């Protein structure tokens, strides 16, 4: 009695280069932006895709090396080869990068900066703010600083445009 | 940050981030997101005396984290 | 723990339901596979994600 | 004192071999015929500074 595993069932598989094989010269990302197993972006072809990890911000173009990113709350820039850009924000995640010209961003949340609110992320600051001043202990202290970071990035993302 | 040092793991460390970034939704659509980050889970195992008895080995509530 | 295994039910299709299997090694021998997908040519497909 | 430079560059060209052969194990190959061929064109400058030599020493 064998039981199927349950990636028999998906037929999108990541296809990789073999590392002794000719190189391509490709004008698209294959991008793929996926939210709490959705996607909003399905094998999309963008020009350029910009994400923030811990280290610092990435700029994606056709042809990036592999790599894999662990990104923190900040938004994330798709451009189409249009031209036209969607901004959204995300709150963490993966984003898995390879040299076929696939990306796939799995996010815990990505939504879309103009859902967003300004006058309500300011004010959400300033109660956790009085919290922080009041937090019980160091670890209640550390969670209340996770809520002001995401905050500020989402202020920050707001007010640069 | 300093959350590592404290013993938070990095799943918790998310499930902060998607409450906060959720709470900065516009009104009108806090609601479809925020069904996405309301707890609504326990843990429990039949006692002895045909009840229940809930466990508090992890929590549940990112305040208590 | 050697493995954690999650055995559920996928929807096939509206009259099909079958059961599937998530089997998740713990870090220890997830990064020894991880480890020997890398170095040899084994795992050809892992070999670039591994390293 | 031109080799100064010389054997210095020949240790960075392997000290990269080691590291490139650890995050791409499966190209050994390739990289060490790189390596040799940086080295000869090093060794070549080596041999230009040690004629030198020896022409300012034997005449």
């Amino acid at each position: 009695h064998d039981l199927p595993e349950g990636f028999e069932f998906m037929e999108h598989k990541v296809v990789n280069k073999d590392i002794h094989a000719p190189h391509e010269n490709l004008e698209t990302l294959r991008l793929t932006l996926t939210r709490q197993d959705e996607f909003l972006l399905r094998e999309e072809p963008v020009k350029c895709v910009t994400v923030t990890g811990t280290n610092g911000e990435y700029g994606i173009y056709p042809g990036h090396a592999y790599k894999i990113v662990q990104l923190n709350p900040s938004p994330l820039t798709v451009e189409y080869t249009d031209g036209t850009t969607k901004k959204y924000f995300v709150s963490g995640g993966f984003a898995h990068i390879n040299n076929e010209g696939s990306c796939d961003v799995n996010t815990v949340e990505c939504t879309l900066l103009d859902d967003l609110d300004l006058a309500i992320a300011e004010k959400e600051l300033a109660a956790q703010q009085a919290a922080l001043g009041s937090a019980k202990d160091d670890k209640a202290k550390s969670v209340v600083e996770i809520r002001i970071s995401v905050i500020e990035a989402v202020i920050a993302a707001l007010k640069h445009h | 940050s300093s959350w590592r040092d404290h013993g938070i793991s990095y799943l918790k460390y998310l499930n902060v981030c998607t409450e906060t970034l959720h709470s900065t939704v516009k009104e009108s659509r806090r609601a479809k997101y925020e069904r996405w980050s309301k707890p609504c889970y326990t843990a429990q195992r039949p006692d002895g005396a045909g009840g229940q008895e809930t466990i508090d080995k992890v929590p549940i509530h990112t305040k208590d984290y | 723990a050697d493995r954690y295994q999650v055995i559920f039910n996928r929807f096939v299709s509206a009259g099909v339901q079958r059961n599937a299997v998530y089997n998740i090694p713990s870090y220890e021998k997830w990064k020894e596979d991880l480890a020997d997908a890398a170095s040899s040519d084994n795992q050809k497909n892992r070999y670039l994600f591994a390293n | 004192i031109a080799l100064a430079g010389v054997g210095l560059g020949i240790g960075t060209i392997f000290g990269n071999l080691l590291v490139a052969c650890a995050r791409q194990p499966n190209l050994t190959k390739m990289l060490f015929n790189y390596a040799i061929l940086g080295f000869a064109l090093t060794e070549a400058i080596g041999l230009f500074a040690l004629m030198l030599a020896f022409l300012m020493l034997f005449s």
